[PDB]
């Protein structure tokens, strides 16, 4: 009858009370996110109501056992995350209010939309409609108005509920005694009570400036060289030392430079790495796509995908009848049910994000086993790591002449290395300072660094700081150009995906050493590598059960993050840029802009 | 006698139990062909225990059990000789040298609605194990800590009987299986089950 033993015992009581109800809940949001209509939003509402107040009675509970007196720090984990009070703070009407002010924004980003000047009854949503103008159009007014009419038609929708969005998230991350909800989320990185290996929230920040230091001439390189390149691409519009205008960048935001490999390929002489022609030549469909991805998994010992997944998973676009959140979301809904949602085209982009989030399915089923509290992934970064492990691998020329998207006459030489190099400098290179500056952004809002008064203000002087991105059109203060993203709109932290691809490289290298690839590591394509894929699997089957800095070490060899293996990937091109680059400038000045004043 | 054995009325049932207050029923003067359980090739586990299922055709014995329940599909792996875990230490314990068969098969068509079904039970917290074939149905509060429970769950008093929770969507091993455990057994007394 000792502490430790009637915690065990609660745990377990609570691990099985736990796990329908949450599955409730995981059930009625996909019914939402599948189908958004009034009805199920309130069945969302009210399965998430309910599964909230479970945690509030059992938080009482939780708190009422010593915490100090509990041995293993594996079960000191699970009662210390049961004790935390979480939105239970927040007033009856405070707490209503925040949910309502979240689902606002989850609606209207998946479902605004805005109509054509020329004709008002064709509108246009933002998957497919505008995400596709932003990611094949070559007119710049084109660009232009989608860019600027989806900030302004939606994003002024979007800022006076973020202004109250900041207040509430504060005043309940205040009460959980971090110092803004910016700390809290960074809290998930934080690692206590392990001599050695400990982690404060404070130093994810001195990490991800260190890191991005090293980062800074590779990018500007590259700025240097694309900007070289729009400047033929957009003939007037561009200037040889300003930033880059951002609606000319590839998407929506410029989150992925990559959609510009047409304009800024090297060689284009040689084939098409982007085998999105190949694709729609050989008639993929979304299903040969999928097919294709868990068929690589099963390459290194991974399981197939239940039959669940292929039953209850939305693939495509539901149509117009049904309006659904089209961004790519994979689902863990426990009890043992895998689905993943998104509306898949027939893109290398889209079979590339296949490999990505199914990634983060294996890594949900691997550590199906632990107990509830520890089903999770090390920390964000990791869970956000594993799909890109295997784009790394997919993406490569060998693994394309594989599955037969590239000629099987096609081989490679060294204009083919640089032209893949390329590409993936668009993808992964290139979002690097886009991520940490928007997170940066949030933090110094979240902390109340930048005052209500100069939101919009602060956020441009920071794109063509950081990001070397300017405006092509002047946004006071009605607009909320952050929440025009997925990430900030729905709620999800952001700086997952600079770690990830930091820990990407470190777990490549790892990996092309465990199928003893010999050669650079951007040839890598663990496939047929059992000794690859047990190695990564039994990191993943101990889910949150140690602590990231621990696993980390386990598989790389590495307390923290490092970005020596993401330098060393890119080396080839950083000094093929750097030979291209020696009559262009390279940086830029934060003064010249698009227009006028 | 040359009376077949009522298999169909047990592994056809409508309904079957809960595996806390598992379900036996006794088969007397009877003609059990065990070879036709085998050859309808239904199940997914089939497994027999200190006896040949070839030998177990042509062999007497004074009366045959079936007992019946229904569990998760990963929990399947507990209705075996000298196992662990929340089913054989609370709810159906087999003894570790054991002669009988284990049977199951995948009932989620059946016993999986829509929403959920709950009518299933499993007996969470116990003050001992089961000693074999030991069953409990006891609906005392489980108490966990020096202060009693007055009859009400609470601050570590906990309600020994939970729910299953199936629905079709589940995962396999969170799906339900139906499981048919066959005893034999011999006593001083006239043999009323025998094979062809
Ligand atoms: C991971 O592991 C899988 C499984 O081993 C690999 O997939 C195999 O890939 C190889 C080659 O890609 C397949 O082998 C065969 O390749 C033939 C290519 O022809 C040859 O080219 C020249 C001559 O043209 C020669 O040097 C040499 O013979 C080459 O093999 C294909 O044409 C064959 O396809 C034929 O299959 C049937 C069988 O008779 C014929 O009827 C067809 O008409 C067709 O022509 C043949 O398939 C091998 O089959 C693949 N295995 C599987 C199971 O699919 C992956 O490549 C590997 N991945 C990595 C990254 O290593
Ligand atoms: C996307 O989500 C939307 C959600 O809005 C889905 O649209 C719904 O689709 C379902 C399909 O199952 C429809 O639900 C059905 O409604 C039937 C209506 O029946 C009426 O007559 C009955 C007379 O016997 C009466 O019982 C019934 O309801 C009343 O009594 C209930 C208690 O008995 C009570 O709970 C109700 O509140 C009400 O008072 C109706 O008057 C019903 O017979 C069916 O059993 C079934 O429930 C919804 O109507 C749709 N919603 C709409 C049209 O707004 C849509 O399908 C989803 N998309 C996809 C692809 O699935
Ligand atoms: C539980 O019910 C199922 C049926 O729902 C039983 O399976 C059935 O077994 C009988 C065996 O006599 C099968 O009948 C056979 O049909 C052929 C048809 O050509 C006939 O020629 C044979 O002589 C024989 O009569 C029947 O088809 C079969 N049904 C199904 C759907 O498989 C099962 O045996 C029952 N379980 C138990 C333990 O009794
Ligand atoms: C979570 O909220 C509860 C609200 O009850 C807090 O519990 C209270 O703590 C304060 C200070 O310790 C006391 O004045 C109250 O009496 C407590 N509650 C009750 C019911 O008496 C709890 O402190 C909060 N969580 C944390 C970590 O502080
Ligand atoms: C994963 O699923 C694939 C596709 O269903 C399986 O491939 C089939 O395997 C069976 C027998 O193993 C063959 O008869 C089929 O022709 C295969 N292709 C199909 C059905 O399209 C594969 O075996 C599965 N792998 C694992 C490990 O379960
Ligand atoms: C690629 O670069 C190597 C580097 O040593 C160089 O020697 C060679 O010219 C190139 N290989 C080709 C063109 O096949
Ligand atoms: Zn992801």
């Amino acid at each position: 009858s000792t502490i430790e033993e009637q915690v065990e015992t609660f745990l377990d009581n609570f691990n099985h009370k736990a796990e329908d109800l949450f599955y409730q809940s995981s059930l009625a949001s996909w019914n939402y996110n599948t189908n958004i209509t009034e009805e199920n939003v309130q069945n969302m509402n009210i399965a998430g109501d309910k599964w909230s107040a479970f945690l509030k009675e059992q938080s009482t509970f939780a708190q009422m056992y010593p915490l100090q007196e509990i041995q293993h720090l594996t079960v000191k984990l699970q009662l210390q995350a049961l004790q935390q009070n979480g939105s239970s703070v927040l007033s009856e009407d405070k707490s209503k209010r925040l949910n309502t002010i979240l689902n606002t924004m989850s609606t209207i980003y998946s479902t605004g939309k805005v109509c054509n000047p020329d004709n008002p009854q064709e509108c246009l949503l933002l998957e497919p409609g505008l995400n596709e103008i932003m990611a094949n159009s070559l007119d710049y007014n084109e660009r232009l108005w989608a860019w600027e009419s989806w900030r302004s038609e939606v994003g002024k929708q979007l800022r006076p509920l973020y202004e109250e969005y900041v207040v509430l998230k504060n005043e309940m991350a205040r009460a959980n005694h971090y110092e803004d909800y910016g700390d809290y989320w960074r809290g998930d990185y934080e690692v206590n009570g392990v001599d050695g290996y400990d982690y404060s929230r404070g130093q994810l920040i001195e990490d991800v400036e260190h890191t991005f230091e090293e980062i800074k001439p590779l990018y500007e390189h590259l700025h240097a060289y694309v900007r070289a390149k729009l400047m033929n691409a957009y003939p007037s519009y561009i200037s040889p030392i300003g930033c880059l205008p951002a609606h000319l960048l590839g998407d929506m935001w410029g989150r992925f430079w990559t959609n510009l490999y047409s304009l800024t390929v090297p060689f284009g002489q040689k084939p098409n790495i982007d085998v999105t022609d190949a694709m729609v030549d050989q008639a993929w469909d979304a299903q040969r796509i999928f097919k294709e991805a868990e068929k690589f998994f099963v390459s290194v010992g991974l399981p197939n995908m239940t039959q669940g997944f292929w039953e209850n998973s939305m693939l495509t676009d539901p149509g117009n009848v049904q309006k659904a959140v089209c961004h790519p979301t994979a689902w863990d809904l426990g009890k043992g049910d895998f689905r993943i949602l998104m509306c898949t085209k027939v893109t290398m982009d889209d079979f590339l994000t296949a490999h990505h989030e199914m990634g983060h399915i294996q890594y949900d089923m691997a550590y199906a086993a632990q107990p509830f509290l520890l089903r999770n992934g090390a920390n964000e970064g990791f869970h956000e790591a594993v799909g890109e492990i295997m784009s790394l691998s997919a993406a490569t020329p060998k693994h394309l002449k594989s599955i037969g998207l590239l000629s099987p006459d096609f081989q490679e030489d060294n204009e083919t290395e640089i032209n893949f190099l390329l590409k993936q400098a668009l993808t992964i290179v290139g979002t690097l300072p886009f991520t940490y500056m928007l997170e940066k952004w949030r933090w110094m809002v979240f902390k109340g660094e930048i005052p209500k008064d100069q939101w919009m203000k602060k956020w441009w002087e920071m794109k063509r700081e950081i990001v070397g991105v300017v405006e092509p059109v002047p946004h006071d203060e009605t607009y909320c150009d952050p929440a025009s993203l997925f990430h900030v709109s729905n709620d999800y932290s952001f700086i997952r995906y600079y770690t990830r691809t930091l820990y990407q490289f470190q777990f490549q290298e790892a990996l092309c050493q465990a199928a003893k690839h010999e050669g650079p590591l951007h040839k890598c394509d663990i496939s047929n590598s059992t000794e690859a894929g047990q190695k990564l699997f039994n990191m993943l089957r101990l889910g949150k059960s140690e602590p990231w800095t621990l696993a980390l070490e386990n598989v790389v060899g590495a307390k923290n993050m490092n970005v020596r293996p993401l330098l060393n990937y890119f080396e080839p091109l950083f000094t093929w840029l750097k030979d291209q680059n020696k009559n262009s400038f390279v940086g830029w000045s934060t003064d010249w802009s698009p227009y006028a004043d | 006698i040359t009376n077949l054995c009522p298999f169909g009325e047990v592994f056809n049932a409508t309904r079957f139990a809960s595996v806390y207050a598992w379900n036996r029923k006794r088969i007397s003067n009877c003609v059990a062909d065990y070879s036709v359980l085998y050859n309808s090739a239904s199940f997914s586990t089939f497994k027999c225990y200190g006896v040949s299922p070839t030998k177990l055709n042509d062999l007497c014995f004074t009366n045959v059990y079936a007992d019946s329940f229904v569990i998760r599909g990963d929990e399947v792996r507990q209705i075996a000789p000298g196992q662990t875990g929340k089913i054989a230490d609370y709810n159906y314990k087999l003894p570790d040298d054991f002669t009988g068969c284990v049977i199951a098969w995948n009932s989620n068509n059946l016993d999986s609605k829509v929403g959920g079904n709950y009518n299933y039970l499993y007996r969470l917290f116990r003050k001992s194990n089961l000693k074999p074939f030991e069953r409990d149905i006891s609906t005392e509060i489980y108490q966990a800590g020096s202060t009693p429970c007055n009859g009400v769950e609470g601050f570590n008093c906990y309600f020994p009987l939970q729910s299953y929770g199936f629905q079709p969507t589940n995962g396999v091993g969170y799906q339900p299986y139906r499981v048919v455990v066959l005893s034999f057994e011999l006593l001083h007394a006239p043999a009323t089950v025998c094979g062809p």
